[PDB]
């Protein structure tokens, strides 16, 4: 009887949450921003093509100088790219060819990679010996490590496939904080510009906003109907961008605690692999399993552009911190710097 | 003294209806070969995402284009009894035809050798130095076919015949041209496809001993070993049935030197060549099967 | 990181001599290597250069065709074969490490020295010696033949510092950056053909001779050397 | 090539040397055979890897052919999210147990765990990534099945079975039941094998089946098939 | 055994999620619109700026 009473209390509390969310809604985003000028047509050309990978490309990350790149591929290679001149600054052989994420440190001193061995390895780019060597391997996850992101300094947050996220301490090597509350595999992370709050999206069709200092979840957003593969912040750090396997993007919000926009098309049945914004937060670029990328117009619903230079699944996206380029990686082992 | 004409008909048997049938045959061959070969070229170019022998085949698809682009000259000549064309065309028409023929044969042999070596020395689990070399042998070997053509009136009709200052090499060149552009290529193709078949049947007999096949699965493989042997046989005998005829007529033209007879009929040579131009339309089929 | 070099000594003119440098402490196979000699007249001037892939070799347009430079990666040893030694080829030789990618330090580590005795854009310093005062800042000037600012934005001017009885040490590369282990008191500026180096608090270890260098194009040319005492 | 500074020339040379190293290492890795090894609980994967924390790669060599066996048994997560990693392996080595027609799952005492194994086989050979990868089905523990079938009829697992309960034909029936789950009989082939706990021909069988797979892939890409 | 503890933890998490203040959606929409209007001139992808400042041309 107590278990059923507690379940009924949880159900009525969820109903109260739904009523509160419905009460704080006046008019959707499609109504207030109806009279703004359209973006029109956005055309991009492939300025550079970065060749050298010999397998499917699963991750990439831009440097904070908006010129250096890192990319991870299944052939056991982590390659640092010079976007301007196509030169290869570094080529790092991973101890594990099963890599599904990579991050580049904001200070540029470090890179990270993770995958199917449940361990996040960190490499020191600027050493006195001239080579790149492993500085620390972080172990402690039981499910596959699906995303990693460096914080401001000497700290990394990793989301894995065992429904738990972890904030580590690279100086020591143990989980400073553990975030729990997901009932499915966590596939994507995103960090606020102020780097105090972060967001994890999971296969439970849910996205949770955690607190790094406290270590406890603040808000939970639902509404999707399948697994979640991509997540991103708005440039002001007060909105979402969730990409799911049911061919829909959604724009949540942290203060209103309610979904705002749905970016969908009847001609699209494939899932979404990566999602990112532009510098101003007006263009939302989303990768697809339809072998191309779509440039949606936020604050509206109509499409704005198509980036169809690839002949396989687009697995990763990225917009420079400056905002002058959009790199794109796919399973045909080519990066393309659009502009 | 009695020079043998090449492309010239007295037309004393029929009132130009033979000309009509030659023209319709040649025009249909040219149209079908052009369309088929260009379509095969574009589709094979389209799937250049991987490798697998996608380079040497384009060479063949281009050589057939050279054949079918050299066809309209003889198409026009068959209407004009004599070689009314400029006495520089004969220096160039037969040279380009022989060049295209020798490169088509050589690229067939090279494709076969590439396939055999790929299968034998397992690929997963040299070309532009070869394309240049086969295009290089043909130009130097077919060279005596562009300088020894002298247009001479035979009667008064110009015949664009072939003669040899070196009567000694009339036998030595043809013997070397036939042996190293039809004998070497043929043996290479035969041994390569025989080795492929041997490997396929040696692999299969090693599993059936190990009981890797049940019933109703041993009757799908025999439906696929027969289908392979029926594809490696259509390739090995189309080479010897389309390029054999042109080679044969060269030998009889040479042996006409000592025969001093009429072994070659007036229109025999044109028909053999018309048959060979069909081979430029057959190649975008056999070497593009199962697409 | 340590480069130990040998092969010097008294040699009669017209002979031959091999200078050998052994590297121990870094991946020598990925570093281009230079050779810089300094006569007792306190003048640094570049000699040769070999790249990382054992290609793209350069020589100064004074001794070209007489010296050869080679590297051995399995043994991690750099050889310089010297033939027809003239009377003007007596100097102390240093082996210099170098690495080139986006944002590296191409003259970070120098050798130890080898005394050998026998029996084009120009870089000009302002003065030869400057009086010092620890209370005030110290400014050193340098000028070049033409502008060192390339079209890609880099201004290939370097700054060195040779203490007495020691090897030169990199301080500033590309006239606006700072090396590893160098205190942040040093700063560099300039524009076009004229550059300057500023030191805030001169100390006991800040005395010595300061040298300019350009890496815009070969041959690399040093300055006269300002002597802070 | 002419408006590059000296440092930019050296940077481009470094990039080219890195490209050469990548090409060499990538030619080294296309000569190794990768085999994704699957199974179910207590199938017999341990004895298979013996007689011949995430993924556990294994390396071995047989007659100048290098193999890599990517066991993923210990990783409990959604297969839908990392099974496309292995899209591109030469063959799949699927191990099941013949003596599993009388045992039951610990979580639920029904479906005799063999219909559970068949569920995984159906889910793996009908995937949208493995439409062109062969399978090497190992039917493990054939010696214990001989005594188990002499006491208990096989109809316990199969209501529709109709035949005498001897080993030589019950094994054929179970082989046929596993092979009938294939929906693309032309693109991919299943190389079934009856192995014991003390059998020494399993690695040789893997070698023969994988040379066959490679030959068929070559004939397929050359156009002859 | 531990299931009731998990249910209690879930109820506590929902209770703490039920004590969060919320602003009306019009305010959030206005803030996003103002932010997008404030950075419309410094977005290279949004406005196709001339190749004078482009570093990839
Ligand atoms: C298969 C062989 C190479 C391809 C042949 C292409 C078909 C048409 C071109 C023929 O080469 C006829 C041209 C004149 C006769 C030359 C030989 C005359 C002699 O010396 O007896």
């Amino acid at each position: 009887s107590e278990l059923d009473q507690l379940r009924q209390e949880a159900e009525q509390l969820k109903n109260q949450i739904r009523d509160a969310r419905k009460a704080c809604a006046d008019a959707t985003l499609s109504q207030i921003t109806n009279n703004i000028d359209p973006v029109g047509r956005i055309q991009m050309r492939t300025r550079r093509t970065l060749r050298g990978h010999l397998a499917k490309i699963y991750a990439m990350h831009w440097g904070t100088d908006s010129r250096l790149l890192v990319s991870a591929s299944q052939d056991g290679k982590l390659i640092i790219w010079d976007s301007y001149t196509t030169n290869k600054v570094h080529a790092i052989p991973l101890r594990s060819s099963w890599v599904m994420t990579c991050a580049y440190a904001p200070s540029g001193n470090y890179v990270a990679c993770g995958g199917l061995d449940n361990i996040c390895s960190i490499y020191n780019l600027k050493t006195r010996e001239g080579n790149v060597r492993v500085s620390r391997e972080l172990a402690g996850h039981t499910g596959y490590l699906s995303c990693c992101r460096f914080l401001d300094d000497n700290q990394i947050v990793t989301s894995s496939g065992d429904t738990t996220c972890a904030l580590w301490d690279i100086e020591t090597g143990q989980q400073t904080t553990t975030f729990t509350g997901h009932t499915g595999d966590v596939m994507s992370l995103s960090l606020a510009p102020d780097t105090r709050l972060f967001v994890s999206g999971a296969c439970d069709a849910s996205a949770k906003l955690w607190d790094v200092r406290e270590g406890m979840c603040r808000q939970t957003f639902t509404g999707h109907e399948s697994d979640i593969n991509a997540i991103c912040f708005f440039p002001n750090g007060n909105a979402f961008a969730t990409g799911s396997d049911d061919a829909t993007c959604r724009l949540f919000d942290l203060r209103a605690d309610q979904e705002l926009m749905t970016y969908s098309h009847d001609n699209i049945i494939c899932g979404i692999t990566s999602v990112s914004f532009s510098k101003s937060g007006r263009l939302l670029l989303a990768g697809y399993d339809d072998f191309n990328c779509n440039v949606w117009d936020a604050l509206k619903a109509d499409r704005a552009g198509v980036l169809a230079g690839h002949d396989n699944r687009v697995s990763c996206l990225g917009v420079t911190d400056d905002g002058m380029a959009v790199a794109t990686g796919s399973w045909d082992s080519f990066l393309k710097i659009w502009n | 003294r009695t020079r043998f004409p090449f492309f010239s008909d007295v037309k004393g048997d029929h009132r130009l209806v033979l000309a009509a049938v030659e023209t319709t045959v040649l025009v249909l061959i040219f149209a079908v070969s052009l369309l088929g070969n260009v379509c095969a070229l574009v589709l094979v170019a389209r799937r250049r995402r991987r490798g697998a022998t996608a380079c040497l085949v384009l060479n063949l698809f281009c050589a057939d284009l050279l054949f079918i682009s050299a066809i309209p000259l003889v198409l026009a000549v068959r209407w004009t009894e004599a070689w009314l064309l400029g006495p520089v065309a004969c220096h160039l028409l037969f040279y380009v035809m022989t060049l295209s023929g020798s490169v088509t044969i050589l690229t067939l042999a090279a494709v076969s050798l590439e396939r055999m070596v790929c299968i034998v020395h397992l690929q997963r689990g040299a070309r532009a130095v070869l394309l240049a070399l086969i295009w290089g042998y043909s130009a130097v070997a077919a060279l005596p076919l562009c300088v020894f053509f002298r247009v001479v009136p035979q009667r008064e009709i110009s015949i664009c015949t072939l003669i040899w200052p070196t009567i000694p090499g009339e036998i030595s060149w043809d013997v070397s041209f036939v042996t190293l552009n039809f004998l070497v290529p043929g043996l290479v193709i035969v041994i390569s496809y025989s080795k492929i078949l041997q490997i396929t049947k040696a692999s299969r007999k090693r599993l059936t001993v190990s009981l890797a096949y049940s019933e109703s699965h041993q009757i799908r493989v025999s439906q696929q070993d027969f289908r392979l042997f029926r594809t490696l046989f259509l390739l090995m005998v189309s080479f010897f049935i389309m390029w054999s005829p042109i080679i044969i007529t060269i030998l009889l033209i040479l042996i006409q030197n000592f025969k001093q007879d009429l072994v070659i009929w007036p229109s025999l040579f044109f028909w053999v060549v018309a048959f060979t131009f069909a081979n430029s339309a057959l190649n975008p089929i056999l070497y593009n099967m199962t697409l | 990181v340590q480069l130990v070099e040998s092969g010097g000594g008294l040699v009669q003119p017209g002979g031959s001599r091999k200078l050998s440098c052994s590297a121990s402490g870094f991946a020598f196979s990925s570093f281009g290597m230079h050779w810089v000699r300094q006569a007792p007249e306190k003048g640094l001037e570049w000699v040769a250069y070999i790249s990382s892939g054992s290609g793209t070799i350069y020589y100064a347009d004074t001794v070209k065709g007489r010296f050869t430079i080679s590297r051995d990666d399995p043994k991690n040893t750099l050889f310089l074969q010297m033939t027809s030694l003239r009377s003007e080829d007596t100097a102390m030789y240093y082996c210099v490490r170098s690495i080139y990618y986006y944002g590296s330090s191409p003259f970070d580590f120098w050798g130890q020295g080898t005394t050998l005795t026998v029996s084009d854009i120009v870089m000009t310093q302002a003065t030869s010696s400057v009086p010092v005062t620890p209370g005030e800042s110290v400014s050193i000037s340098c000028r070049s033949s033409k502008s060192l600012l390339h079209s890609n934005g880099n201004t290939y001017l370097y700054w060195f510092l040779q203490r007495p009885g020691q090897s030169p040490q990199l301080l500033i590369y590309r006239m606006s950056n700072l090396a590893s282990g160098v205190p942040d008191r040093f700063s560099g500026s300039g524009s076009g053909t004229a550059f300057t180096l500023t030191i805030s608090r001169l100390e006991a270890e800040d005395v010595g001779v300061y040298y300019c260098m350009q890496h815009l194009e070969y041959p690399l040319t040093f300055g006269a050397g300002t002597k802070l005492e | 090539g002419c408006t590059l500074s000296a440092e930019d020339k050296a940077a481009v040379e470094r990039s080219k040397m890195i490209d050469r190293n990548l090409r060499e290492d990538g030619e080294k890795a296309a000569r190794e055979v990768k085999l994704l090894l699957l199974g179910a609980g207590e199938s017999g994967k341990s004895t298979i890897v013996k007689q011949m924390t995430g993924i556990v790669e294994t390396h071995f060599t047989f007659k100048d052919l290098h193999f890599k066996m990517f066991d993923v048994g210990g990783q409990r997560s959604e297969r839908k999210k990392w099974i496309h990693c292995f899209e591109g392996v030469t063959a799949i080595i699927f191990c099941v147990a013949l003596s599993d027609y009388d045992l039951v799952l610990a979580e639920d005492e029904e479906m005799n765990r063999m219909h559970e194994s068949m569920k995984l086989f159906d889910s793996i050979c009908n995937n949208k990534w493995f439409t062109d990868t062969s399978i090497i089905l190992f039917l493990n523990k054939k010696d214990l099945f001989e005594e188990k079938i002499k006491k208990s009829p096989l109809t316990i697992c199969y209501p529709e079975y109709a035949g005498s309960n001897t080993y030589e034909e019950a094994a054929a029936y179970i082989q046929c039941q596993f092979e009938d789950l294939n929906k693309r009989k032309d693109t991919k082939e299943i190389y079934t094998h009856f192995t014991c706990a003390t059998d020494t021909k399993n690695v040789q069988f893997v070698f023969d089946a994988v040379t066959d797979v490679i030959i068929k892939n070559n004939l397929k890409d050359c156009g002859l098939f | 055994t531990a299931s009731i503890a998990q249910a209690r933890k879930l109820v506590e998490q929902l209770k703490m999620e039920a004590n969060i203040d919320r602003i009306k959606v019009s305010k959030a929409a206005a803030d996003l619109m103002a932010y997008c209007e404030a950075h419309a001139k410094e977005d290279p992808l949004l406005t196709p700026v001339p190749a004078s400042e482009n570093p990839f041309r």
